[PDB]
């Protein structure tokens, strides 16, 4: 794999050192990437930190003859999860053309977080369509691992059944989201559909009936 | 204060070409270099290739013979074309302003110093899916809201997105006027391999009568937009 995971707890600071050692003079970049957004330059120069960037995150400078490269963050928070390239230039080894592997910063110890939990029933616009989807939105919850179960009336349904992967949000708790595919005769069938997530042990279920 | 914002076609056939340009505002095109990165999911970030103020381009080896990267001064926009793509292909792909950097170990006569690039302003990227599958525009149905009452004055309305391809969909709400209880989900991909979303903002209970809300959805690839108002 190209990933080296790597976990740390809340508050503490964080040591990462980049995969290849230099053999000379060098000149280390720090990229910070969050899997979907744009990757950013933490550190350039082995110690340089561009403005806007915390003073949390320091390299370090590879004075006299030589330094071990190595990212530090002091206080990490959780928007600190992320993925960090070390970029290195050396004077032995010519145009480094990969940004080489991706340490993956877990970051552990946040608070529990309970699911809050939103049902939405089929749509007129959508029954006119012949088709019926029920919505059960997931978010503003901690760890990430829930199990979501649809029920028709008292009985569990996994027919049609679409679950996506919980992922984090700004917020920096995560959100997911499950849709149940009915044909619109199915749903008009029973008295009620409830949407059943299980998060950490307890239960939060919500209900939608045909109107 | 160079700004740079990715366009592509969301799309590409297998074994055609595939094209993505960077526009450049705020800043001249000809005082930086520019280079193209691209990630995929199994995969790190990828380094593509660089141009120089100079017009000087240099390849990775890697993506060499299947890339051209070039500048346009008029239109202020860069360019990356992708000869005969295949699913390998598929990634977000980045435009970054680059800057070059010197190294001397030794004495500068003898060549003894090296080269260093590093991106210090990166664009948003743009999503290209290599697929032999038409792109399909998203069904958009309204999320009617409860109404009264929860004891407290918010109730959930959005606009659930549905069976597009390929990624992504960009929704926002009232013209982009309201943006306070706005939460756009992440798409989930079925087993048609058609993609689906919701994006929901919490309002006032009282207001939802009287009140105007209207999701605006954009697939660019489709390309479809659809404007859709929820009522109770």
């Amino acid at each position: 794999s190209y990933v080296r995971p790597l976990s740390v707890a809340l508050g503490e600071t964080a040591s990462i050192s980049c995969g290849r050692q230099a053999l000379g003079s060098r000149a280390v970049q720090w990229y910070q990437h969050r899997p979907g957004q744009a990757p950013i330059l933490l550190i350039y120069n082995n110690q340089d930190r561009p403005s806007g960037i915390p003073e949390r995150f320091s390299g370090t400078p590879d004075i006299n003859f030589g330094t071990r490269a190595t990212l530090t963050i002091s206080g990490v928070e959780a928007g600190d999860e992320a993925d960090y390239y070390c970029h290195m230039w050396d004077s032995r080894s010519g145009f480094s053309w990969s940004f080489g592997g991706a340490t993956r910063l877990t970051v552990l110890g946040q608070p529990k977080a309970a699911p809050s939990v939103t049902l939405f029933p089929p749509s007129s616009e959508e029954l006119q369509a012949n088709k019926a989807t029920l919505v059960c939105l997931i978010s503003d919850f901690y760890p990430g691992a829930v199990t979501v179960a649809w029920k028709a009336d008292s009985s569990p349904v996994k027919a049609g059944v679409e679950t996506t992967t919980p992922s984090k949000q700004s917020n920096n708790k995560y959100a997911a989201s499950s849709y149940l595919s009915l044909t619109p005769e199915q749903w008009k069938s029973h008295k009620s559909y409830s949407c059943q997530v299980t998060h950490e042990g307890s239960t939060v279920e919500k209900t939608v009936a045909p109107t | 204060q160079v700004q740079l914002q990715e366009s592509g076609p969301g799309l590409v056939k297998p074994s055609e070409t595939l094209s993505v340009t960077c526009i450049v505002s705020g800043g001249s095109i000809s005082n930086y270099y520019w280079t193209w990165i691209r990630q995929s999911p199994g995969k790190g970030l990828e380094w593509i290739g660089y141009i120089s103020d100079r017009e000087t381009t240099t390849y990775n080896p890697s993506l060499k013979s299947r890339v051209v990267i070039s500048r346009d001064t008029s239109k202020n926009q860069l360019s990356l074309k992708l000869n005969s793509v295949t699913a390998a292909d598929t990634a977000i792909y980045y435009c970054a302003t680059a800057r070059r950097g010197q190294r001397i170990y030794g004495v500068v006569s003898f060549g003894e110093f090296f080269y260093y690039y590093y991106m210090d302003v990166w664009g948003k990227g743009t999503a290209v899916t290599v697929s032999s599958a038409s792109t399909k525009g998203p069904s958009v149905f309204p999320l009617a809201p409860s109404s009264k009452s929860t004891s407290g004055g918010t109730a959930a309305l959005g606009c659930l997105v549905k069976d597009y391809f390929p990624e992504p969909v960009t929704v926002s709400w009232n013209s982009g006027a309201l943006t306070s209880g706005v939460h756009t989900f992440p798409a989930v991909l079925q087993s048609s391999g058609l993609y689906s979303l919701s994006s929901v903002v919490t309002v006032p209970s009282s207001s939802l009568g009287t009140q105007t809300y209207i999701c605006n959805v954009n697939h660019k690839p489709s390309n479809t937009k659809v404007d859709k108002k929820v009522e109770p």
